[PDB]
């Protein structure tokens, strides 16, 4: 859960700060929380959504990791940028989609899915970050 | 020949230093991050005395203060104005201050009415010249006069007045702002010990020393690996544990009070009866066997699973001795310490010579990339228990990885530590020293039965020493700063197993340890060489992010990589492969910015345009407008070409136009008299005559743009025409208006004033900074006869 909100903030942050023309020095840290999840989540497979209409995804993460040597950030920043973050929210919405429509009588604490119980792995414990909703 | 050629092309990959043990003295002479003092404030700018002219061009009476650059070396070109302050930030960074303590810099004021002292010796200048300026205001004068510092000896603190120019007082503000020095008190130095060796009852640490309150030290930066070499840089990481293992090496114990090597080797002669045997090589099955080879073991093994280096085993098939100690080293050296061929040849051998044939067994036919080792194989595969156990424990005796203070440590199994484990191995070996060998000639067999035996019969010796060598890496791991990291290497360290011999067979009952001052001296290394490799990639990295944020394209970071491998000072450069060097720039790229660098770097950047438009040798642009436009009337020039700013024509950058090639538009815009403003830094020719402006000669400069395809060349006309121009009758004489169909674009000096540039500078009063502190701890140690392991118990118990 903590993983999972921490890939969902680390990509509304890059979605509301990786913008044309801003200086690099309000990004760096994104930049590098960003870099992180892209590190951690490269070479997993996830597969979510087999329960009613919700259709069976499969998720490959193989993606570069975001510059870090410019001054202001430039359109080819932000596309890359766009790109990896577009990727991202849809594998997270589907993720979120495929816990929300499961339940358990024994642990309905505990994650459901199976995408979020592979994230709940120490190998994704990395991702996490500022948890303040 | 053939061998020797193959390993030298391996070897020409790898930089470590040939003469592997000379890298001790170059890991010994890397000091501690040298410490910095300013002798002065920092400053770009002083004050200047320029001539003034009135609207009309004529000399005025009085000359203005204005801020100047001190050193004007700014080049031409805006590429080379960008190397120009990458060079400028270089510079800062290297003689960045560590700390300040101004009363050192503090001098006299001469107009002082009440013993006042400023800081610096410019600061007197400057305060003097002003103080004496009849343009000054009254109130000016007489704050220079009554202008006082503050000295608080009880709170240890210093304030003087200083006259600094805003980005000289930036600077310097930063560097009184951001000192490097903490307090240091004897809690700091007794935390800086290694925990373990706090905790070690075999030495006595005492604090005779009081520091004062005005104690300084300067935190070393040992954060853990942010390249991570163990991972993908086999030469790189095989070079850091070649220099690891050199240094281990250094500081492991000689042993003392061994064995007779006389006596020893006559009753293994005795025991063996070789002569009697008929094996080819006789003469060679106790060669090897003294105490050198066996000091050498006990180095070698302690100091391979210190710098975790790979080893490989070197031993004659033949000499079963060699694989009979061979047995205990595996029972106490974790299998992964060695390369798996070594380890996969060794146990084979065991098996298929002493092991297999003991209980009759098969020899076994085992192939190479099973992911089972012979061992693990034979653990299954042999009934007997003690056999069976004591391969268990060699199958499963790999290094436990925990991090201890936040540095990973490989540590042993407890039955390693304490011993125990070779009362198995001995069990074992009494097992095949009971067994028939069913087909063996019995003359063979009981040669095999008497060396199992004369292994088996130094049990307590065995184990004196397993506890022995597990308390030695254990003390010494403590010293360990960087994370200890198990990778395979290139290389290996290559054991004979003779040296296994002889320490096993030779090793006495004289415990030895590490002295206080070697652990210091050893942990003192450590130390120093991580520090010195987190500066380094915090440089490499300041200046490489610097380089790409300045827009400095034509930078080789390949430059910058290996100057920082050459500052690590364990790497030889020309051996270092292409693709490890590049990888080695990538992960530079991707980390941050250390703290300190990245705010000099943001002062310089926000700063630069300032200190570019101070230059009085370069212009920022010339526009060319093919109309009349009137000489401006500025206090610096009398009547100047000179453009506030570029509004109102089309840009053509000079940097871009030099690297393009391409001189179409600009070729175009000229032979068109298309108003244009070229920018770029520019060096420039100051004309102070009318005629020149009359013949207009600063329109005649551009057409060899379009003759050579350069810019480099372009040397815009500046007119300066005032009463000090030779024709400047003409102006005055005649009914005009001076005009020129080019402009100059370039700022004006900005003008001293008192109320911006008098700042008061605070620091400490004084204080001392230490280095060493560990050289502030007794330590001394029990008499190693008393010593005990972390069990409570002996080392050594045999006695």
């Amino acid at each position: 859960m903590d993983v999972l909100y921490s890939l969902s903030k680390t990509l509304k942050d890059a979605r509301d700060k990786i913008v044309e023309g801003t200086l690099y020095s309000n990004v760096s840290d994104l930049i590098q929380q960003f870099n992180q999840m892209i590190i951690t989540m490269n070479g997993n497979e996830f597969q979510t959504g087999g329960i009613g209409n919700l259709p069976i995804r499969n998720w490959n993460f193989d993606f570069g990791l975001l510059g870090t040597t410019l001054l202001n950030l430039d359109a080819n920043y932000v596309e890359t940028a766009r790109n990896t973050i577009d990727y991202f929210v849809d594998f997270v919405d589907n993720v979120c989609m495929d816990e929300m429509v499961r339940e358990s009588q024994r642990n309905g604490i505990a994650p459901q899915s199976d995408s979020l119980r592979k994230l709940s792995g120490i190998k994704f414990k990395r991702i996490n970050f500022d948890n303040s909703s | 020949h053939q061998k020797e050629v193959q390993y030298e092309i391996l070897q020409k990959t790898i930089p470590t230093f040939e003469p592997k043990e000379s890298i001790l003295k170059k890991l010994e002479d890397i000091k501690p991050e040298q410490v910095k003092k300013q002798t002065k404030l920092f400053r770009i700018f002083e004050p200047r005395q320029l001539p003034v002219y009135r609207a009309n061009g004529e000399k005025e009476l009085r000359n203005r203060w204005y801020w100047k650059l001190k050193r004007d070396t700014l080049p031409d070109g805006d590429y080379d104005v960008r190397e120009y302050f990458l060079n400028l930030y270089d510079q800062v960074l290297t003689e960045m201050p560590d700390y300040l303590l101004l009363k050192d810099m503090a001098v006299e004021n001469k107009n002082s009415r009440d013993a006042g002292k400023v800081v610096d010796s410019e600061t007197a200048a400057i305060c003097d010249a002003i103080f004496q300026d009849e343009e000054t205001e009254g109130v000016v004068r007489r704050f220079i006069a009554e202008m006082r510092q503050r000295v608080q000896a009880d709170r240890n603190v210093v304030n003087y007045p200083s006259i600094l120019h805003p980005i000289d007082h930036a600077f310097n503000e930063y560097f009184l702002q951001h000192q490097l020095v903490e307090p240091l008190n004897n809690d700091i130095i007794f935390n800086y010990i290694p925990e373990r060796i706090r905790n070690d009852v075999n030495y006595i640490l005492n604090m005779d020393r009081n520091l004062p309150s005005t104690a300084r030290y300067i935190r070393p930066n040992l954060l853990q690996d942010r390249l991570n070499l163990h991972d993908n840089f086999e030469s790189l990481w095989d070079t850091i544990t070649t220099s690891n293992y050199i240094l281990a090496r250094s500081v492991v114990p000689d042993l003392k009070e061994l064995v007779s090597t006389e006596a020893q080797i006559q009753k293994m002669s005795q025991d063996l009866q070789l002569e009697a045997l008929t094996i080819q090589s006789e003469t060679q099955f106790l060669t090897g066997i003294n105490s050198q080879a066996a000091n050498d073991c006990f180095k070698t093994l302690i100091a391979a699973m210190l710098s975790q280096r790979t080893m490989s085993l070197d031993f004659v098939t033949t000499n079963y001795m060699s694989l009979i100690s061979g047995m205990w080293l595996l029972t106490v050296v974790p299998n992964d310490m060695f390369i798996r061929e070594s380890l996969v040849a060794c146990q084979l051998a065991i098996i298929n010579t002493i092991i297999y044939p003991a209980f009759g067994m098969q020899r076994m036919h085992y192939r190479n990339g099973d992911p089972q080792t012979p061992f693990q194989i034979a653990e299954q595969q042999i009934q007997n228990f003690q056999v069976a156990n004591w391969l268990h424990f060699v199958n499963n005796n790999q290094f436990r990885q925990v991090v201890i203070d936040g540095v990973l440590n490989q540590v042993l199994n407890d039955n390693i530590r304490n011993g125990h484990v070779v009362n198995q191995l001995m069990e074992a070996l009494m097992q095949l020293s009971r067994q028939q060998f069913p087909t063996m000639p019995v003359d063979y067999k009981r040669s095999i039965q008497r060396g199992i035996l004369l292994l088996s019969n130094r049990l307590g010796q065995l184990v004196d020493l397993t506890r022995l060598l597990a308390y030695n890496y254990e003390t010494l791991m403590a010293c360990i700063t960087m994370n200890m990291q198990h990778v395979q290497t290139l290389t290996t360290e290559k054991l004979q197993l003779t040296s296994v011999t002889s320490l096993c067979m030779l090793i006495g009952n004289a415990t030895v340890i590490p002295s206080p001052q070697t652990l210091f001296h050893y942990y003192n290394v450590n130390v120093n060489f991580h520090s010195n490799y987190n500066e380094r990639i915090n440089d490499a990295v300041a200046i490489i992010t610097a380089a790409n944020r300045l827009n400095l394209y034509q930078k080789k970071m390949k430059s910058i990589v290996e100057d920082f491998l050459k500052r690590l000072q364990i790497f030889d450069i020309s051996r270092v492969p292409d693709d490890q060097m590049y990888r080695l720039r990538d992960r530079l790229r991707l980390l941050p910015v250390e703290i300190r660098r990245l705010d000099i770097f943001n002062l310089i950047l926000m700063n630069m345009e300032q200190i570019e438009r101070a230059s009085d040798k370069i212009a920022q642009g010339v526009i060319i407008a093919y109309r009349d436009m009137q000489l401006e009337r500025d206090e610096m020039y009398g009547y100047v070409n000179i453009a506030r700013n570029l509004d109102g024509f089309q840009q053509i950058n000079l940097e871009e136009l030099m690297r393009t090639g391409d001189y179409a538009q600009i070729t175009n815009m000229l032979l068109n008299n298309q108003p244009v403003a070229l920018v770029g830094a520019l060096p420039f020719i100051t004309d102070s005559s009318v005629i020149s402006l009359v013949a207009k000669l600063d329109a005649t400069v551009f057409a060899q743009i379009v003759k050579l395809r350069k810019v480099d060349t372009l040397k815009p006309i500046l007119y300066k025409i005032n009463s000090d121009s030779n024709d400047f009758y003409l102006v005055a004489n005649y009914d005009w208006v001076p005009t020129s169909t080019t402009k100059v674009y370039k700022q004006i000096p900005q003008q001293f004033d008192f109320r911006a540039s008098m700042h008061m500078l605070t620091s400490n009063l004084t204080f001392t900074v230490y280095s060493d502190l560990l050289a502030f701890v007794s330590a001394d140690t029990v008499e190693p006869i008393n010593a005990v392991a972390f069990d409570n118990m002996r080392i050594m118990n045999e006695l």
